[PDB]
RNA sequence: CCGCGAUGGUAGUGUGGGGUCUCCCCAUGCGAGAGUAGG
RNA sequence: GAACUCGCUGUGAAGAUGCAGUGUACCCGCGGCAAGACGGAAAGACCCCGUGAACCUUUACUAUAGCUUGACACUGAACAUGUUCUAACGUUGACCCGUAAUCCGGGUUGCGGACAGUGUCUGGUGGGUAGUUUGACUGGGGCGGUCUCCUCCUAAAGAGUAACGGAGGAGCACGAAGGUUGGCUAAUCCGGAGGUUAGUGCAAUGGCAUAAGCCAGCUUGACUGCGAGCGUGACGGCGCGAGCAGGUGCGAAAGCAGGUCAUAGUGAUCCGGUGGUUCUGAAUGGAAGGGCCAUC
RNA sequence: GUUUAUUAAAAACACAGCACUGUGCAAACACGAAAGUGGACGUAUACGGUGUGACGCCUGCCCGGUGCCGGAAGGUUAAUUGAUGGGGUUAGCGCAAGCGAAGCUCUUGAUCGAAGCCCCGGUAAACGGCGGCCUAAGGUAGCGA
RNA sequence: AGGACCGAACCGACUAAUGUUGAAAAAUUAGCGGAUGACUUGUGGCUGGGGGUGAAAGGCCAAUCAAACCGGGAGAUAGCUGGUUCUCCCCGAAAGCUAUUUAGGUAGCGCCUCGUGAAUUCAUCUCCGGGGGUAGAGCACUGUUUCGGCAAAACCCGAUGCAAACUGCGAAUACCGGAGAAUGUUAUCACGGGAGACACACGGCGGGUGCUAACGUCCGUC
RNA sequence: UUUUGUAUAAUGGGUCAGCGACUUAUAUUCUGUAGCAAGGUUAACCGAAUAGGGGAGCCGAAGGGAAACCGAGUCUUAACU
RNA sequence: CCAUAGGUUAAUGAGGCGAACCGGGGGAACUGAAACAUCUAAGUACCCCGAGGAAAAGAAAUCAACCGAGAUUCCCCCAG
């Protein structure tokens, strides 16, 4: 019942993070700072489709 | 309806008292706090306890509650 | 007539300067979403057949 | 550092041997737990 | 197979002429009888097994002849967005000739007529026909049950350890139920007693007050690259891990944090999808496709 | 009458009779890649297929399932056709980043599109079914250890 | 007149006995059915193998039929059964684990052998350092149990037992590590060449299962 | 012979004689042995030539990396204690 | 109607057989995949047609890689 998310980098490098998500109770998106490896940063990364 | 078991996970003590270990090494593999992690002794997530140190393995009861401590006394 | 090399352990499979071969580790290919980061990077690099497995491996590729 | 305890006997038991062999016994080694005197 | 080929009671691959003990027995035919030589005959037909066969069945699978649909072709002419026409084509109507011929062909004529029919393509139908599949464990097989993972016991005080042995659980949940700092302590009985007898997101076991139980604030370490060393596996693998680099949260700081008290919550490879990429790019520049990294 | 030549002669097969159903003649149907041939030098009082099995008295209810027959509005749907969008390449335009006509090309798949199926009816001497509130309908006549 | 009747020839084949290395690879003997018919018989013809033909038994198609015979693909394949031929010398298993459309097959590992290399590498004993939760015991805990007392018969207390899935206790042994001597043809480990084996049996000890039944069954260990 | 186990009442053989089952080709690896040695060796073919010619090739002397590429290093990573 | 079909005669050639090799028209299955259908066996076996001393192929709408080669056939390599 938990979907599969992506977490996609607001730094535009296209690194994602992929973790599951319970959509039915928590529909908001998913945000989180989150170390980007390309950029070699900690930026926002935002919920998207796996 | 019975029939079913789980495979063995091979617990227990690796290292048992004044053996040489290099750091890193797996003293004790566990459920819980059977033994705790007394000098030199690093406690893993599973409760593994893990040398820090080299040195040799040493059991020891201490503390109120009288428990089994394991620490590395170095060498 | 010439032994056949076994076509799929030829993809698999190649030989390092001691005569060993290496290979790509199983499990990173899917479902990888709930493995762990670390789990996931010790499968990355390459890693060395194993001593059980030498002869199966050096039969299938007898032009190694 | 982390609030009991002899002595003696008993139970068990390694090795060797034996019986009436579901259980015991003998030789030898190890020897509790509980309890008792006491602390 | 070779025999110098008795009975009995035992023994013994467990129903003995051949072993043990013992009893009986001069050597050899002939006619008879069938209790035994597990007598002769036939590599058991029953029964099971083999990832054996055959043939049969069907709403098993995959095909396929046949039947059927439409498109295009052979196939044309006048308006309608209707029919009519003749010249393709059909004729297993008539007549004529090759001809001494109920075949065939040619001719004449009637009828039918762009229909029918055939080719290619295409949807349907298709045990009519064909190739095959139809698991294993199992106190015989079948029926029932089971098949992977976790906990306890069996398990003989290291590890491991079987049975269609004895008992239960899993195929998740959670952006907080994670991280850190500070604060707090239960069940139950009648403010007190009591002291974890509660609690743990969910089985069971081992843990947990320094609480791992529980509350609040601030948060994203449920970080990325690596990794001394070690555990556990036949292997594929799986697990634990200080420490190093980068960047981060909490806290005053020491420090702690690479998910969760731990142990279930899982699926190799192939084939392909998506994003990224100092790689590759079949004359060359590109591109396609491939690789690598992330992921489905 | 027929049958398992060689372990079964029968209650099995056949049978006259009955019914359903197909078939308009270049018949259906069968043998045959085909030409043809059988059906038949027959023509629905005929021919094929199926079931039943002289004769007598008879042959009930169910069309929901599967088949067959009829329907044809609507849904769905093949080849075919190739609208539209997206990409590759490059004449150029740009100081460079990039942008980018035509052509060629990779992809996308609007529109068109029959039968079938869904759908609406019929049909049991079609395959079949014929109760303890439930069903498509609950076994009639006759018969019955 | 008649798929009419009785009955020879003729065509069949219901019963019995015989025969069964036969007189005979289907008959003989005594009886039996049809015997003007959907009869029987001579000669010739036609139908061909997933094919024929069948008043239908899977019957028949040359002593052959749930797919004829002959030749070919062909030495199909056979994880099955059988068999495998002279001599001496040295060593010497396994019948286990894991996986398997696997279970009487096979693979890796274990165990055998040959070679090469290497440490006081290995074993026994003694001493030293260790962790145990078994045997036994016990009843605080988790359950179970009896008696007395006490009392909302609960609870509590005293007394008595019981437990694989009970432990406020707890051995012997076994196992891990260290040190030391003696002994042992390196007995050890690694790597490489060659395997076999993965049906085990009984006996002792500790057990599950079964009836502390089985020359039973399933583990551990000798 | 097969088996846990066979005097077995499990299998096979009436006897003798003759025949009757691990081969052959090519590739590949390891051992022994011989040659030459940082090299070794030629194939087809030519040659009357077991000679001699023929070095096309093949193996080896360098690895690492998926690859470009770098090279006694290289890959990994922004970079390695 | 011309004609054409048709008829008769003449000349010339063919026909049938044969072991392999060769070109072409058709074309299995067992088997292997430890089952099996894609795949394999294999364009093999087999059937058929045609030829010749050989057949077939053959004088680039071929390769190559910016350097070049120069029809076809066969052998050794490339390379399992
Ligand atoms: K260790
Ligand atoms: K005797
Ligand atoms: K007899
Ligand atoms: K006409
Ligand atoms: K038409
Ligand atoms: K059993
Ligand atoms: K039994
Ligand atoms: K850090
Ligand atoms: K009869
Ligand atoms: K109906
Ligand atoms: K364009
Ligand atoms: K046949
Ligand atoms: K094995
Ligand atoms: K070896
Ligand atoms: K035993
Ligand atoms: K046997
Ligand atoms: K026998
Ligand atoms: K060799
Ligand atoms: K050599
Ligand atoms: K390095
Ligand atoms: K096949
Ligand atoms: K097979
Ligand atoms: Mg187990
Ligand atoms: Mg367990
Ligand atoms: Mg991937
Ligand atoms: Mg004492
Ligand atoms: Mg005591
Ligand atoms: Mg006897
Ligand atoms: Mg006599
Ligand atoms: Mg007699
Ligand atoms: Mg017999
Ligand atoms: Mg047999
Ligand atoms: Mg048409
Ligand atoms: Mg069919
Ligand atoms: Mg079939
Ligand atoms: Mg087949
Ligand atoms: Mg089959
Ligand atoms: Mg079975
Ligand atoms: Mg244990
Ligand atoms: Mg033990
Ligand atoms: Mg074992
Ligand atoms: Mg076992
Ligand atoms: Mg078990
Ligand atoms: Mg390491
Ligand atoms: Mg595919
Ligand atoms: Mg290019
Ligand atoms: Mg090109
Ligand atoms: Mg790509
Ligand atoms: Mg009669
Ligand atoms: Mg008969
Ligand atoms: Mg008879
Ligand atoms: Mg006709
Ligand atoms: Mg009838
Ligand atoms: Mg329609
Ligand atoms: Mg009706
Ligand atoms: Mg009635
Ligand atoms: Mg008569
Ligand atoms: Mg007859
Ligand atoms: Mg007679
Ligand atoms: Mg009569
Ligand atoms: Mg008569
Ligand atoms: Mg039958
Ligand atoms: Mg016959
Ligand atoms: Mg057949
Ligand atoms: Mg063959
Ligand atoms: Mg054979
Ligand atoms: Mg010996
Ligand atoms: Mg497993
Ligand atoms: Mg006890
Ligand atoms: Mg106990
Ligand atoms: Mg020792
Ligand atoms: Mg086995
Ligand atoms: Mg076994
Ligand atoms: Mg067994
Ligand atoms: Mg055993
Ligand atoms: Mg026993
Ligand atoms: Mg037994
Ligand atoms: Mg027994
Ligand atoms: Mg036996
Ligand atoms: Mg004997
Ligand atoms: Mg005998
Ligand atoms: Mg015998
Ligand atoms: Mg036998
Ligand atoms: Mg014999
Ligand atoms: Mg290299
Ligand atoms: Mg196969
Ligand atoms: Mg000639
Ligand atoms: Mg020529
Ligand atoms: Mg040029």
């Amino acid at each position: 019942i938990r979907e599969k998310i992506k977490l996609v980098s607001s730094a535009g490098t296209g690194h994602f993070y992929t973790t599951t998500k319970n959509k039915r109770t928590k529909p908001e998106k998913l945000e989180l700072k989150k170390f980007d490896p390309v950029v070699r940063q900690h930026v926002i990364y935002k919920e998207a489709k796996i | 309806r019975n029939g079913r078991d789980s495979e063995a996970k091979r617990l227990g003590v690796k290292r048992f008292g004044g053996e040489s270990v290099l750091a890193g090494s797996i003293i004790v593999r566990q459920r819980g706090t059977k033994f705790h992690a007394g000098a030199n002794v690093g406690c893993g997530r599973d409760h593994t306890l893990f040398a820090k140190a080299d040195g040799k393995v040493k059991f020891e009861v201490k503390g109120p509650k009288n428990r089994k401590f394991i620490s590395i006394e170095a060498e | 007539p010439k032994i056949k090399t076994v076509r799929g352990a030829a993809k698999r499979f190649k030989k390092t300067g001691k005569g060993g071969f290496k290979h790509k580790h199983a499990n990173l290919r899917h479902i990888l979403t709930k493995k762990a980061t670390k789990r996931k990077r010790h499968l990355r690099p390459k890693a060395m057949v194993s001593k059980g497995d030498l002869g199966l491996v050096i039969a299938c590729l007898p032009y190694a």
